[PDB]
């Protein structure tokens, strides 16, 4: 309503409500959501000033004056806070996890055309976008982006590591329960993880066409007997046309399929963390969702979440990840102008 | 009895984003808004709402703008964070008064202001040259009255405590900060104007002031010598803006935060209950904000040169 700003007095206990200002959680579909921008920064910087020569202030040699902050630094600080928070939650759990930096464009939708205000601050937009999750990420790339990313990897001294490996991803539904599954190229059942649970999603909206999304996701432990039964059982037959399900007798029906051409460039960062650059050319194959169709090329950063015992420098790691995400976006930008939604 | 508003409108910040629709219910994407449109939007909206509140309360008001430095106490920061959310910063400032307002402006800037701000604007000098006045504050059992005195020290005017219904703080990196307020004066009960006129508040002696107020009638907590120059501009649509330039030197002080000569420039207007109905306060507020910004930009260089307050983060 009218109290969407810090006006009309001081409401009691503001620190309790505004402790998690950098993101938006509703205590008991990602749990944690934050929205950023390349030229918008709600953050304000408290600098150090020398009021030695003011009238009435000649004994005080240090005071604080609020000023604007470059949005780069404000976004850096907000991302660092969110990353530290999600790391704390992950370490509180036994979950292993990873952070992926994906490229694409984010599109939202208003529920009703009426009561739509053209210009809003970030936090109310975050509240609306996290209330019912009305958003969609469209990962897009081009063939020139292949050469651009190759040049970026060569400049960054990236290792070649994996080249053009083919794999598949499928999902099996029992009751409403859902399993994600990764299969080797030659119709070989490979890995039976549970579906990713993203604790933190960040929509870093850049000014230009390319757009960055940082997501921290972890996998629940998989109960042994079901995964073991899935491993040897043949689930995906392949006719000469496409894939097909042969997993009916002891599994729920298959819902999603995909074929992935995967190309991974790995390197050790400045700190003691290994990062990967995953190029995924995905073909939907069998689908049930009306929007999945169409071959999509995606370029992503992937960083496994460092363990608590490793005690890696969190601030330096966050700075390096932001810098590398910006480098990825800048490299992709020159090729990414024709989309214009 | 009446809502009050506090705002810290730091310049060069754009907390808002333009919701630009894109063709393929509705759909949109976010885009960078303009540098400082949100500041003006907040100021205008809060001014209009509080002026409406006043009009429903048939209370007079004054839009008072002054130029000086807003110095935050070092205790405002928590956990040593250079960067903090504006909403959190405002809610922190409101709770316990960590802010310190120092109305000041460099001495050498007077000619530049007159030649490049007062003269180009419709601002023209009024009054009779420079008038010397003594501004005093009388604390009482439950109220804090203000009193003005002539050269002889006779009680020129008695006013009640200013009630601020809207207090904004435009803040700038290099130039002097701008404080914009909407204020009201609850009617002085009649005996008080009489009470303080009969009793000699101060006793002049060879240009030295010694308090002679009866102690039961409060205490002269604050007192200062003022040299006041008035400029006025009555623009179209019947709205008047006054530039009051005050060279103020305190004489009797209560705390050691106000003990030096200071040059103040104040842009003032009036929002009468009857007139505001036919007056678009939007235009008055925007004009005041624009004038304040222009003068701050004019005096920023010399303010930095003489005072050195350059907040760099």
């Amino acid at each position: 309503e009218a109290d969407e700003y810090g006006d009309w007095g001081a409401e009691p206990g503001f620190e309790d409500r505004r402790e998690l200002d950098f993101m938006e959680l509703s205590p008991g579909s990602p749990r944690a959501f934050q929205l950023l921008h390349s030229e918008t920064a709600t953050d304000v910087g408290i600098a150090s000033i020398d009021p030695s020569k003011l009238p009435g202030q000649s004994k005080v040699k240090n005071a604080l004056a609020a000023i604007h902050v470059a949005p780069n630094d404000a976004n850096k600080m907000r991302f660092r806070m969110a990353f530290e928070w999600c790391l704390m939650n992950i370490w509180n759990m036994n979950m292993p996890g990873e952070l992926n930096i994906g490229a694409g464009k984010a599109l939202y939708y208003r529920s009703v055309a009426k009561q739509n205000r053209n210009v809003m601050p970030l936090w109310t937009v975050q509240k609306h976008l996290y209330a019912q999750h009305p958003y969609a990420w469209f990962a897009i790339a081009s063939e020139s982006n292949v050469a651009a990313m190759e040049s970026l990897a060569a400049a960054l001294n990236m290792s070649i590591q994996q080249e053009r490996t083919t794999s598949y991803k499928v999902t099996i539904r029992r009751m409403a329960e859902f399993f994600d599954c990764e299969l080797n190229g030659q119709l070989k059942c490979t890995m039976m993880n549970k579906p990713w649970d993203r604790f933190f999603v960040s929509h870093y909206i850049r000014s230009k066409m390319p757009d960055l999304r940082y997501v921290v996701r972890a996998r629940h432990p998989i109960k042994k007997r079901i995964a073991d039964a899935y491993l040897e059982a043949d689930i995906l037959r392949s006719t000469r046309d496409s894939v097909q399900s042969v997993l009916s007798p002891e599994l729920g029906d298959v819902v999603y399929c995909c074929e992935r051409v995967v190309r991974k460039w790995a390197k050790k960062t400045a700190t003691g963390v290994t990062l990967q650059l995953v190029e995924t050319k995905r073909t939907p194959l069998i689908i049930t969702k009306a929007g999945d169709e169409g071959e999509r090329l995606e370029y992503e950063w992937i960083v496994p979440l460092p363990q608590q015992a490793e005690r890696i420098d969190i601030a330096a790691l966050t700075d390096e990840l932001w810098e590398y995400g910006n480098k990825l976006a800048a490299a992709l930008e020159e090729g990414m102008e024709e989309l214009m939604v | 009895m009446v809502p009050k508003a506090f705002q810290l409108l730091v310049s060069d910040t754009a907390p808002d984003v333009v919701v630009s629709r894109v063709n393929t219910t509705e759909c949109y994407t976010l885009g960078a808004s303009e540098k400082d449109v949100a500041i003006r939007s907040r100021y205008s909206k809060v001014l209009q709402w509080c002026c409406l509140n006043m009009s429903n309360l048939q209370m007079d008001g004054e839009l008072y703008v002054d130029f000086g430095k807003l110095l935050l106490k070092p205790s405002v920061m928590r956990k040593n964070r250079r960067i903090v959310s504006s909403y959190t910063l405002q809610q922190r400032l409101q709770v316990n008064h960590p802010y310190t307002w120092v109305p000041t402006l460099p001495e050498s800037c007077l000619s530049k202001i007159q030649e490049q701000f007062l003269q180009p604007e419709g601002f023209a000098p009024i009054g009779k040259g420079v008038q010397l006045t003594y501004s005093g504050t009388i604390k009482r059992s439950k109220d804090q009255l203000h009193v003005d005195l002539d050269n002889k020290g006779k009680v020129l005017a008695v006013n009640s405590a200013w009630v601020n219904l809207q207090t904004a703080w435009c803040t700038h990196a290099k130039g002097p900060d701008v404080r914009l307020l909407l204020r009201s004066r609850p009617p002085i009960r009649r005996q008080d104007v009489e009470l303080f006129a009969s009793t000699p508040i101060i006793k002049l002696a060879d240009d030295d002031v010694a308090d002679v107020l009866p102690p039961e009638h409060g205490q002269l907590v604050y007192l200062s010598e003022d040299e006041t120059r008035l400029f006025e501009r009555v623009s179209d649509r019947g709205v008047t803006i006054t530039v009051r330039e005050v060279k103020r030197q305190p004489l009797i002080i209560l705390r050691d935060e106000e003990e030096d000569p200071r040059v103040e420039y104040s842009l003032s207007a009036h929002i009468p209950a009857n007139a505001a109905k036919a007056t678009d306060v939007r235009a008055v507020g925007l004009t005041a904000f624009e004038l304040a910004g222009r003068l701050a930009g004019l005096v920023a260089e010399d303010f930095v040169r003489e005072y050195g307050c350059e907040a760099k983060l």
